[PDB]
DNA sequence: AGCAGCAACAGAGAATCT
């Protein structure tokens, strides 16, 4: 049990005044602990990550509800802090000032008394900021890619467009189950559209052989459309499953093309 | 295969302090008849083309040529082993991963050898030079550094103006503007000081500084160097060897092209 | 020459008596400066009050015509950071005069641009080297500066200037130029000044250029409106009389007229009905909140453009609805 | 030489082909030009701010006076011209303008003093100081200042706001008016007239009154129109219709249509028409200006209706002058305004 | 921690009777208060009166040292009125030079160190504060943003 | 395929015959020529009709296309890398693939082709939306000084985020969606080319009615309903429908079933999993509006509370950056007002 | 007009290699007797000052006095095309914007010529020299540069403290304390090795190391450097040219 | 999504020694 040096010579954990964000002591002032509250994220310097601490808290934390409007009025502080960041960066730090007031506001909305047990935090932002450059960059590579093979497709290609309606379909029209074909002429013609179509966006089959001693190299598309389309965790199963038996066949047609 | 061997392993340090800098990668090739090497910057502005013939070395063997492609930089880096004095031979197999250097001093003693890493680049070796050119001048290489060298300061323009017996050096920029004027001339107290120029049409081109400045280091390896120019072409700044050249071909600026 | 100069530059004060509008901190820098006791000075006021013609005029009277040379002036145009302070602020102080005997004075103009450490810096060379050397910080925004930097020097605020000093400026230079002025023009044109005279300045000589004859006429109110395109408090109450008593067409009409006819400016015409309205005496305070929040949106939307008959129409009806309440 | 600046010129479209070369082609800013004519015999130009509506002829009426004062040879010599697509910061107005304007001004030759007054001093403009940030622009301040004897600056904005307080107070304040069809009318008609550019009686008048105060887009509706009559070859005359079909602006009938989704119907007819309305490609700005029109200038409607309807189309705008989605904007503008 | 009334009256009167210098007990008292527990500011007032005036007295300590700049924006926000706001702001911040830019960031200092009102209408006057900030940094600062400031204030003060 | 069948000229289009008749007298005299602005609802045809200009203002080789790389340094050494679509005719830049450094990539870019130049050359500026306010501002005087060399056709979807000075600087041509009568006789032509079966023809209007003016969408649809049906549209063909506009209704149909916290931390989790999957959030935010007023379970009481509340967190969400902080906000919003 | 011809472009190279680094600003005169040049830095503590005679030029014509102020670093950056034994030449009219400078080989061979834009500055030449100085000294300026170049690394500040026939300059900071002591001495195997010393009055002063660091430059002037030190004004630091002088005038600190 | 202030590393130039 180390921490009287730390209550000597260190400040507070932003999740530490996160935490105390939500709680209201009902032996205080509620001024008083206003007060308080306000001198500790103002010393922290660090404004943002408290807030931030507190958007990903406040949907876990026991408030009084009476319609979920506390919500309500709380996106729009959210947003005002939004614009003061982006002002911040546009002019002289003048405004830094009224940053630590945006987590106070949480302090006023949900703080009650029956937040005593802290909840833990993590940062999804920063994996959701990283996984959006990821696919930024697959989009950009793919956009590349067409604008070098398709002259005119690059045209009337947005990359709002690309990601929300075409590759959604050209994922679906890959995934498709070629088993339900009888007819062959028919399955060779839409396996010949396809290498067609995998050919103008310059779509690889790679062979993934990073399989330990188990028998099937798993066939994957580079770049992987796959993690830019497929939101659904149940959809990524049924659809691994289903391509891994067309890509095969794709890839033996592209061989024979070859 | 490649045996080459060099009598002072200077001349080839020399030789790649001219591709050095202002290019990266350089392709190398050598046959029956000698070495030629190829170098394109970035920008494609600047082609680094050398040729140095059979006679030029020490011991030299060829019964297969071989091309061979590796980095500018990594090839200095090892280019400071020779002592100068050091005997130099190059060698590789017909299918080489790697250029293997061996720098040796007369006596057994130290043998420095080197196992340079290899990169492959698509062969495609440039033939811009021209038959005509619209004007040919040939002065002392270090005449030629000091114009340039001078004129740098005041732009990231030289231009140089060939009239009747008139050879004209300009550069304009913020502080100022400045000039250096040559006539042709002969020296008989020493002809390597005289100034020669043929004239078949007037020229006036317009090179970015800081490539003249990159091409001025052949001086090292020649007490002249010849300038032809065109207005349908790159120019030409050459640097002769005993058997060989150093060649520097140079975009003019189109208004703004290095 | 001087005749080459702008009126702004050309009339610039070059001794203390030349700087109109500022008495108590005049006579008293005046005093200062005479008895020997003169303390680390902030000038602090809003631009276009004489804050640099002063500290010019008192480096002036302090060191003679050789203030070039004896004075370390500082502004936002040169580099002002912590090494620059650290090396040129602290070798001026430390060292002595070149050419006289006697301390030295540094000017920190415009010293609201400078870093928090650059100031941090500061504030302990204004301390330390106090006996040979002052320091004189002009500024504009008294936030910009640190507590302890602010503690450290007397503070002296520049009041705006008053139509007494601004009218006697007027007339010097009315005197030192062939021309001639209206009274009720000269009052218009200290009604649109604020207290700037770098206004004045310039638009007293635009409007001398405006008078196309060789200055043997007069300039009247005609002549500063429609070179300054100051809106006349003639439309203006004229459009105001329209928006609040009569018809919504007509309203919107007259607006368009007055303003299409002299080419007036919407926000111009804004800042004057919210002048003129101020003097009104009205009814319970919701309609004047009504209208202070309704007339400062329109003035933030039309400060990133717009549509002006739409911003207009909006005045109309903001400012109809808000004296719809006083009934 | 010049010959090769006729033809540019002539092969130049009309808004770069009739640009103002002295300042007597400006048509309405009669003002400033008067001031600038006045300084022209003189030696005093103080330092300048444009400010006004986008296309009053702000850069133009600069690059005239600055001609007219220094000739077509010390024009390159004795200016320094910053637009906003190059680099402002601090560095750049301490280091670069700043040398600029501590540089000494370049001599005359003998035959720019013959011709051409040659001030003792250089100019300084800066176009598009919206751009600028403050702290750049407080270095300005005393570079100005001070250096006033040998360099004179002309600042050009839009919003006189984005420029700070002592800035707008060292520079003198050049307001430059709309271009409405009254102070402009003799200029487009010019401009029909060189071009042979056969019209009605009341287009010109209405194109100014589509172009809300902007000559440069006048100027582009009537080479639009030229073109589109020329392409026919019919020899008729342009037509207003015509002109507003190019131009933008929706149909009197169309609008009628949604005046009478407004007055009479629910909120899923008015979202419908709504729908299909946004299928064919028309500015939101547009509508709502001419919805704000039929509103206001309709004597039918109450006077609460008229603040409400007012204030309505002052939010809508509003909101739609920030980038926002034009669907819902305007979705929500006509149910606002049905609920009326 | 900050210096009593009675510590830096103390030093002052210790001050004056080393350096024989004429005062009034009003004087030292706005002394004192214009200091604000600043003893280095306090005794270089000093210093600048007496050797401006040569009498410390509260009418020459106020004509030279302005009155602390935060009070008379607390008794502007603390207005119960619509009009004594608005003519506190005329005649005492605007008709004396005082930038809109220290008017607004001196009215938010104010408000957050404010303790006689709720924390809830604090919080909201601080927003109202903040918005009329934004506009003055966009370079829309004037004095019908201020004003608009206070009447928002007032209204969510209306209950 | 939508590439497969694509107009190449200006005679080769089939709809919107008046535009089709202006763009012929625009390019009539190709010399003196402004500045363009294409703007109109998205998938309707502009980038097409822009290249088809080009086809008659230039040579059949301005289709002949190649991709280049090119490179800028910030202030950091950071080499902003940007793909460039060049022509020997004309050039397209996209600054919709970066993110605020738009200003320096037009700036330079710009400027070195300006500065280089029938005998001028055109840029067409792909997704002026998405320019930031200063690089708009700095291609502003571009535009001006370098009018005899450079010609921009600007390429937008709606002009509400463009300056009022880039609007004066340039000719504004709107682009009307084509009538559903239009691409009906559109697919009738794809699908006797691509040999697909029709029992019945009025399905072809019906994917209209789906596409809501939308050819790109509309060609896009039929060709994935034709896989489906095996090349045999039949009378009941079922309407395929993009991902993200099934996950948009099914969080619609969550919100107007269940109004709480609990359920706003799964419609949190809903749009993450939207926005991390390259879904722009005005489009979410759109769509999500447009398929809660269709609820038929609310009334006009809640739709005009939706649509001001969508109005509202719309302007802030194009004044803020971090999206889902406005989306959340618009949904708790919406949830209070149910 | 200026028209100043230098035998050998080496010897204005090195009159402003002088000035170079410690002033920014430098204003020139060319008159009837010559030329003068005076810098004075940012914080006003040191005055570059010089005078080069006629008779130093091998051509030199003035019929109308020149005052033309520029950027010293820009002239610096033009000063190395000299080969030191290229012939220079100013150039410049009687109301110029720019200054030439002209350097010619022998032969009519290679010809760099430029064309330095001009500052304006106020014309304000000082006058801080003084009639007499508490002391005097001049000793080989080889030796005054080892001496400041030893001290220097010990402290911002060398003390100089002059008594009856003792020179010491000292330094004292953090790693410790340093002296060189000197004496006076003629030295008759060469006169230009001794050290004179007259003293009306001992002196002791100090000065930052730095700007002793900028003066020291001069050595590549003259074999000998002059040092007046007076309590009363700037010290003077002098390097004697043919016909002509470089002076540092610097002030004590307090 | 500036700047600045920074500090550290690398390259070039000058001086000294062999
Ligand atoms: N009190 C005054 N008396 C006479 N002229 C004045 C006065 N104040 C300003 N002026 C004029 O206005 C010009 C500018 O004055 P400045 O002192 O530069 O303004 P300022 O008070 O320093 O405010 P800034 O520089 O914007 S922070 C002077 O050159 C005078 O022509
Ligand atoms: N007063 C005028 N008289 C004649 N032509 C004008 C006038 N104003 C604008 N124009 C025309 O419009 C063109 C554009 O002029 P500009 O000076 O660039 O407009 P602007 O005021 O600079 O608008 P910006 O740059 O967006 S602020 C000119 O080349 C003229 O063809
Ligand atoms: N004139 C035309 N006739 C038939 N189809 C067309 C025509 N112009 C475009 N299309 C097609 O209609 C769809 C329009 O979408 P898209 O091309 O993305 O629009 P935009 O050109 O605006 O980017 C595409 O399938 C396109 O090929
Ligand atoms: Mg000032
Ligand atoms: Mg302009």
């Amino acid at each position: 049990n180390t921490w009287a040096s730390s209550n000597k010579d260190s400040p507070i954990s932003w999740f530490k005044i996160v935490n105390q964000l939500f709680r209201k002591d009902p032996h205080r002032d509620i001024k008083e602990q206003f007060y308080e509250l306000l001198n500790q994220v103002e010393l922290n310097g660090n404004s943002d990550r408290i807030l931030q601490g507190c958007f990903n808290i406040f949907p876990y934390v026991k408030y009084s509800d009476n319609g979920i409007r506390k919500p309500a009025n709380i996106s729009d502080w959210l947003f005002f802090h939004d614009l003061m960041y982006q002002s911040m960066y546009a002019h002289n730090g003048e405004l830094l000032r009224y940053s630590a007031l945006v987590p106070l506001v949480f302090f006023q909305t949900f703080g009650d008394i029956a937040n005593k047990d802290d909840i833990r935090m993590k940062n999804s932002e920063y994996e959701q900021r990283e996984l959006k450059r990821a696919n930024s960059d697959i989009v950009s590579l793919i956009m590349r890619h067409i604008s070098v093979q398709s002259p005119l497709m690059a045209s009337f290609t947005d990359r709002k467009s690309l990601i929300f309606e075409i590759l959604p379909y050209l994922d679906s029209m890959i995934s498709s189950d070629f088993n339900k074909i009888r007819n062959l002429k028919l399955k060779q013609a839409i396996m010949e559209e396809l290498v067609q179509l995998l050919k103008s966006f310059q779509l690889n089959l790679i062979q993934n052989r990073s399989e330990g001693f188990d028998v099937r190299g798993g066939l994957t598309i580079d770049p992987p459309i796959d993690e830019v389309v497929l939101l659904n965790p149940k959809h990524i199963n049924e659809v691994q499953h289903k391509r891994a038996n067309n890509l095969s066949s794709l890839l033996a047609k592209i061989e024979e093309n070859r | 295969m490649l045996e080459a061997k060099f009598e002072e392993a200077s001349l080839f340090k020399r030789i790649i302090d001219g591709f050095k800098d202002c290019v990266q990668l350089v392709n190398f090739q050598c046959k029956e008849d000698g070495i030629i090497a190829q170098a394109v910057d970035d920008s494609r502005v600047l082609l680094v083309s050398l040729e140095i013939g059979v006679e030029a070395f020490q011991e030299y063997r060829c019964d297969h040529p071989v091309t061979l492609g590796m980095d500018l930089t990594s090839l200095s880096k090892i280019l400071r082993c020779g002592n100068n004095t050091d005997t130099l031979t190059l060698i590789a197999d017909n299918t080489p991963d790697s250029i293997i250097l061996l720098f040796e001093d007369t006596k057994k003693d130290r043998i420095a050898e080197y196992s340079l890493k290899l990169m492959d680049i698509d062969a495609d070796f440039l033939k811009i030079e021209e038959l005509q050119y619209d004007s040919t001048l040939s002065l002392p290489s270090s005449e030629f550094s000091k114009i340039v060298r001078d004129l740098s300061q005041l732009s990231d323009s030289i231009n140089i103006m060939i009239t009747k017996e008139t050879i004209k050096f300009v550069a304009d920029g913020d502080i100022g503007s400045g000039s250096v004027i040559i006539k042709p001339f002969v020296d008989m107290e020493h002809p390597e000081t005289s100034i020669k120029l043929e004239m078949d049409q007037p020229v006036d081109l317009t090179f970015g500084a800081k490539y003249l400045l990159d091409i001025i280091k052949g001086s090292s390896l020649s007490d002249r160097v010849g300038i032809r120019l065109s207005s349908e072409a790159p120019a030409l700044f050459q640097f002769d060897l005993k058997s060989g050249f150093l060649q520097f071909f140079l975009a003019p600026k189109f208004n703004d092209e290095e | 020459s001087k005749e080459n100069l702008p009126w702004v530059e050309k009339y610039r004060p070059e001794t203390l008596d030349e700087v109109y509008g500022q008495n108590e901190v005049i006579t008293t820098v005046r005093k200062f400066v005479d008895e020997g006791k003169l303390p680390h000075l902030l000038f602090y006021g809003p631009p276009g009050t004489g804050k640099t013609s002063t500290i010019v005029a008192l480096a002036r009277e302090i060191y003679g015509k050789n203030y070039s040379n004896m004075v370390l002036e500082l502004n936002a145009s040169d580099d002002r950071g912590i090494d620059v302070v650290r090396n040129q602020i602290k070798d001026f102080a430390s060292t002595r005069q070149i050419f006289s005997k006697g301390f030295k004075l540094i000017i920190l103009d415009e010293a609201d641009a400078m870093t928090n450490a650059a100031q941090n810096a500061l504030r302990r060379v204004i301390e330390r080297y106090t006996k040979n050397t002052r320091f004189c910080v002009l500024a504009n925004y008294a936030h910009k500066l640190t507590p302890a930097l602010l503690s450290r020097c007397t503070r002296f605020r520049f009041q705006p200037l008053p139509q007494e000093a601004i009218e006697r400026r007027i007339a010097n230079v009315l005197v030192h130029e062939k021309l001639k002025l209206s009274p009720n023009a000269e009052k218009a044109l200290i009604e649109l000044s604020n207290g700037d005279m770098r206004r004045v300045l310039n638009v007293l000589q635009s409007c001398k250029a405006t008078l196309d004859n060789p200055d043997e006429d007069e300039i009247s109110d005609d002549v500063i409106y429609e070179c300054c395109g100051a809106p006349r408090p003639s439309d203006l109450k004229a459009v105001l009389k329209s928006i609040l008593e009569d018809d919504w067409g007509t309203a919107h009409y007259t607006l368009n007229k007055v303003r299409s006819a002299k080419g007036l400016a919407l926000i111009d015409l804004i800042e004057g009905i919210v002048k003129i309205l101020e003097d009104y005496e009205l009814q319970n305070e919701e309609t004047r909140v009504h209208l202070l929040t309704k007339l400062a949106d329109i003035e933030y939307s039309i400060s990133k453009g717009g549509n002006d008959q739409i911003q207009g129409s909006a005045v109309i009806g903001a400012i109809k609805a808000s004296f719809e309440n006083e009934t | 030489s010049k010959l090769a600046a006729e033809q540019s010129l002539a092969q130049q479209p009309w808004v770069e082909k009739y640009r103002p070369k002295n300042l007597d082609e400006v048509t309405a800013q009669d003002h400033a030009v008067t001031v600038l004519k006045k300084t022209l015999k003189s030696a005093n130009l103080p330092h300048m701010l444009f400010y006004g509506p986008p296309g009053t002829g702000k850069t133009s009426t600069i690059l005239a006076l600055t001609k007219e004062l220094y000739g077509p040879d010390l024009m390159k010599s004795r200016i320094l011209e910053l637009n906003a697509s190059d680099e402002r910061g601090i560095s750049i107005v301490r280091e670069k303008v700043k040398n600029f304007a501590r540089l000494t001004v370049s001599k005359p030759s003998k035959h720019d003093l013959e011709n051409y007054p040659c001030p003792p001093y250089k100019i300084i403009i800066l176009d598009e100081a919206d751009s600028m940030t403050a702290d750049a622009q407080s270095a300005l301040r005393r570079t100005m200042e001070t250096y006033s004897g040998v360099t004179r600056f002309c600042l050009i904005c839009n919003y006189v706001t984005r420029i700070i307080d002592p800035l707008a107070s060292r520079c003198s304040k050049f307001r430059f008016k709309a271009l409405d069809a009254s102070n402009a009318i003799d200029r487009l008609r010019f401009i029909s007239e060189q071009e042979n550019v056969k019209c009605d009686d009341g287009v010109l008048e209405r194109i100014l009154d589509i172009s809300a105060g902007d000559l440069r887009r006048g100027i582009t509706l009537l080479q639009s129109a030229s073109k589109g009559a020329q392409y026919l070859g019919d020899g008729k005359n342009i037509t207003s219709t015509q002109v507003e079909e190019l131009a933008g602006v929706v149909p009197h009938d169309i609008l009628i249509e949604i005046v009478e989704k407004v007055k009479s119907g629910d909120f899923d007819e008015i979202k419908k028409y709504v729908n299909t309305f946004m299928k064919s490609g028309w500015s939101a700005a547009s509508v709502v200006n001419q919805l704000h029109e039929y509103y206001i200038t309709n004597d039918n409607f109450d006077t609460n209706f008229k603040n409400q309807i007012s204030w309505l189309l002052f939010t809508t705008d509003s909101r739609l002058n920030n980038g926002t989605n034009e669907h819902i904007q305007l979705l929500n503008l006509l149910v606002k305004i049905s609920q009326l | 921690s900050k210096l009593s009334d009675e510590d830096v009256l103390k030093r002052l009167l210790q001050i004056i009777k080393l350096e024989d210098v004429k005062y009034t007990n009003d004087g030292l008292e706005a002394i004192i208060f214009t200091a604000e527990g600043d003893m280095r500011q306090a005794i270089n007032n000093l210093q600048s009166t007496v050797a401006g005036h040569g009498l410390v007295n509260a009418d020459n300590v106020f004509k030279i040292v302005d009155s602390p700049h935060p009070l008379i924006v607390k008794k502007m926000l603390l207005a119960s009125n619509l009009e004594d706001s608005i003519q506190i702001l005329r005649t005492d911040l605007w008709k004396k030079g005082y930038s809109s830019i220290d008017i607004v960031t001196t009215s938010f200092r104010v408000t957050k160190n404010l303790a006689q009102v709720k924390e809830s209408v604090r919080l909201e006057m601080i927003k109202e504060i903040g918005l009329t900030h934004m506009r003055i940094l966009e370079g829309v600062g004037t004095y019908l943003q201020l004003a608009s400031m206070l009447a928002k204030i007032h209204k969510l003060n209306n209950k | 395929w939508v590439d497969k069948y694509r107009p190449k000229s200006l005679n080769a289009l089939s709809h919107n015959e008046e535009l089709t008749n202006f763009l012929k007298s625009l390019s009539d005299q190709p010399r003196d020529l402004p500045h363009l602005l294409l703007y109109g609802p998205n998938g309707t045809g502009k980038k097409t009709r822009c290249m088809a200009l080009l086809e008659s203002i230039f040579g059949p080789g301005v289709y002949r296309l190649k991709i280049d790389v090119r490179q800028f340094v910030t202030a950091s050494n950071r080499k902003l890398e940007l793909n460039v679509v060049s022509s020997p005719y004309h050039l397209e830049i996209t600054p919709s693939d970066m993110g605020n450094n738009d200003r320096i990539v037009i700036q330079e870019l710009l400027k070195e082709v300006a500065q280089m130049e029938h005998r001028y050359k055109c840029v067409i500026i792909n997704e002026a939306n998405s320019l930031t306010k200063d690089a708009q501002a700095a291609l502003r005087r571009t535009m001006e000084k370098y009018s005899k060399n450079i010609r921009l056709i600007m390429v937008c979807d709606s002009m509400s985020p463009i300056i009022a000075p880039i609007k004066s600087r340039c000719l504004l041509i709107r682009c009307p969606a084509p009538s559903d009568s239009e691409i009906s006789t559109i697919l009738s032509d794809v699908v006797t080319n691509e040999r697909i079966q029709l029992e019945t023809k009025d399905i072809l209007k019906r994917i209209a009615q789906a596409s809501n003016g939308n050819l790109r969408v509309s060609l896009l649809m039929l060709e994935s309903m034709a896989l489906n049906n095996e090349l045999a549209l039949k009378s009941s063909s079922p309407i395929i429908k993009p991902d993200w506009i099934i996950v948009i209704h099914k969080l619609t149909r969550k919100i107007v079933k269940e109004r709480s916290v609990n359920s706003l931390i799964e419609c949190r989790a809903v749009l993450y999993d939207l926005l991390a999957h390259c879904i722009p959030a005005n489009i979410i935010l759109k769509e999500l509006t447009f398929s809660l007023l269709d609820v038929e379970t609310l009334n006009t009481t809640n739709k005009s509370s939706i649509i001001e509340y969508s109005s509202v967190f719309d302007e802030r969400l194009s004044l803020g950056n971090k999206a889902i902080f406005h989306l959340e906000g618009f949904i708790a919003k919406v949830m209070c007002c149910l």
